[PDB]
């Protein structure tokens, strides 16, 4: 079954299973294998895996991690993935001194948006966009990965799991405990990621949910019924929130040009209904001159 | 607003149309099954409806389960004694796919009166996964219904329940509903629900969306009218019972119309 795969090394552990780099002994292809243990006397195949596999089988796009195979045993599942050199978090950390070139940033955001638009066009929320789940290769590509927390949604959307998205990338609608969320929550994460690629520090690094909101408000201005209609009627909204003025994006992301700043603000709009779509974002003037440079690895 | 994904409704609709063709069971599968019948299948689905109420499952879960079953039985001969095993495993998988809080496997075992062991359930789960090749994200009647509702002005909860109700009735009877695509059935349920409560017909805006006219919907609407008419006389009743409750506006209790304008 796995006779043709030679393990090379461990490369970490996602929301579920454990991930190895491997080599197809016959074809020479380098892959990542996700080993998922099957609870054969208790719970069977984890729902995490049922969603990841089923959604990735449908999602075939250059900016979405390619699932090559699923190899069954009675006791294990191995997902075979194309191998990508590393994740964006490791890349950022490696680029802590040198910085990331602006054209590469712009290229990556453009690709992330192409991948995401494809997801939304195919009725899938990702719900766990963070640098650790974005994979780069040596040729300048980037791809959405780890669809364990993903969900095929209907139109219109219904109530889904609230415990979603890593805190720092979590949209204010989820924080304030809203009944419904949609494609907008993914755009928020990418906004956070955009900013993080520019500064290589997380935009909103909270210690708690209340701390998370404070971080968002202090930088974008405390929202009101003018900016975000229905915000003050939100489940976990607190009349008592301090009222901060919006911080200029000159302070927030100094390196960023006027176009970048405009795109960023639209990505971090408080109102989910005004938050820009990935589709619209692809047209933004920021990407007029977009190229595909290769990273410095 | 964003909850109706305006930048995406059109592409999503087009995608589901392509996908419901992919996930379509084989029309004639029951004739090719030596030991199981449309009758037995009706008993199975009707039982899944009960299970769905006992566990307060999404209706979407029930529809998914039935898609799983029909596709499995399109590929695999199954003996009568194992029909329920296939159904339990499909329900389990639909729940894991669709539900925030699926029931535990143990609960799936309990509901079969211990006809089957836990191990049988889990093994069937895996076999079902292999046969469908994990292609579980199947478009359902409901996914089309919810989108068609958007075309109402204003929203009417009676039309919404009633269409849901007629949709579920179709799950029961492979003959004739295996010949209709989810989107066709959904349209026919929505027209019939609209006509019964309001008087209005299938709107032009949905003709433009779907490409379906009342002409092309004619065959399915006749079968659904028949089914609606004969419902209180069906051996299977769990859906009629289900849709008596205030939860669904008691739409099942509405006397059906006697004719259409054709
Ligand atoms: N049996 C296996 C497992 C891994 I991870 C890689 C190769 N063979
Ligand atoms: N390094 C990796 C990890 C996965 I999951 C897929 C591809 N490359
Ligand atoms: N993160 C923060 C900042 C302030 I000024 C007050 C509270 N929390």
């Amino acid at each position: 079954s796995m006779e043709n795969f030679q393990k090379v090394e461990k490369i970490g552990e996602g929301t579920y299973g454990v991930v190895y780099k491997a080599r197809n002994k016959l074809t020479g292809e380098v892959v990542a294998l996700k080993k998922i243990r099957l609870d054969t006397e208790t719970e069977g195949v984890p729902s995490t895996a049922i969603r990841e596999i089923s959604l990735l089988k449908e999602l075939n796009h250059p900016n979405i991690v390619k699932l090559l195979d699923v190899i069954h045993t009675e006791n294990k599942l191995y997902l075979v993935f194309e191998f990508l050199h590393q994740d964006l978090k490791k890349f950022m950390d490696a680029s802590a001194l040198t910085g990331i070139p602006l054209p590469l940033i712009k290229s990556y955001l453009f690709q992330l948006l192409q991948g995401l638009a494809f997801c939304h066009s195919h009725r899938v929320l990702h719900r766990d966009l963070k640098p650790q789940n974005l994979l780069i290769n040596t040729e300048g590509a980037i791809k959405l990965a780890d669809f364990g927390l993903a969900r095929a949604f209907g139109v219109p959307v219904r109530t889904y799991t609230h415990e979603v998205v890593t805190l720092w990338y979590r949209a204010p609608e989820i924080l304030l405990g809203c009944k419904y969320y949609s494609t907008a929550v993914d755009i928020w994460s990418l906004g956070c990621i955009f900013a993080e690629m520019v500064t290589r520090r997380a935009l909103f690094p909270g210690d708690s949910e209340i701390d998370q909101l404070f971080r968002i408000f202090r930088t974008l201005g405390t929202p009101d019924e003018v900016v975000w209609p229905g915000v003050t009627s939100m489940p976990d909204y607190k009349p008592s929130f301090p009222k901060w003025a919006r911080q200029d994006f000159s302070k927030v992301v100094p390196p960023l040009d006027e176009d970048g700043r405009s795109l960023l603000s639209q990505m971090l709009h408080y109102d989910p209904n005004k938050r820009i779509s990935a589709k619209a974002a692809l047209a933004h003037p920021f990407f007029q001159d977009v190229t595909k440079p290769v990273p410095h690895l | 607003g964003v909850n109706e994904v305006p930048d995406y409704h059109e592409d999503i609709h087009t995608y589901l149309r392509e996908m419901e063709v992919k996930c379509k069971p084989k029309v004639g599968y029951m004739k090719k099954q030596p030991d199981i019948t449309n009758s037995m299948r009706a008993i199975l689905v009707d039982w899944l409806v009960e299970v769905g109420e006992e566990y307060k499952l999404q209706n979407e879960t029930l529809h998914l389960a039935v898609n799983y079953i029909d596709r499995f039985l399109s590929s695999m001969s199954v003996l009568r004694g194992k029909l329920q095993l296939v159904g339990t495993a499909a329900m389990l998988l639909a729940s894991k796919f669709e539900e925030i809080y699926p029931p535990e496997v143990a609960e799936f075992v309990y509901i079969t009166d211990d006809t089957y062991t836990k191990k049988q359930v889990l093994r069937m789960e895996h076999l079902v996964l292999k046969v469908l090749a994990f292609d579980l994200a199947a478009p359902t009647i409901n996914q089309f219904l919810t989108q068609y509702f958007l075309h109402q002005q204003p929203a009417n909860c009676k039309v919404e329940s009633l269409a849901m109700f007629l949709g579920e009735l179709s799950l029961i009877d492979a003959d004739p509903y295996l010949k209709y695509l989810p989107s066709v059935i959904a349209a026919a349920a929505f027209h019939l629900a609209l006509y019964t409560v309001t008087g209005q017909s299938w709107p032009e805006s949905l003709v433009q969306k779907t490409g379906y006219t009342l002409e092309t919907l004619k065959p399915c609407l006749l079968d659904l009218h028949q089914t609606y008419l004969r419902a209180p006389q069906h051996a299977q009743q769990s859906i009629r019972e289900k849709y008596k409750n205030s939860k669904y506006h008691g739409v099942s209790l509405l006397n059906p119309p006697e004719t259409l304008n054709v």
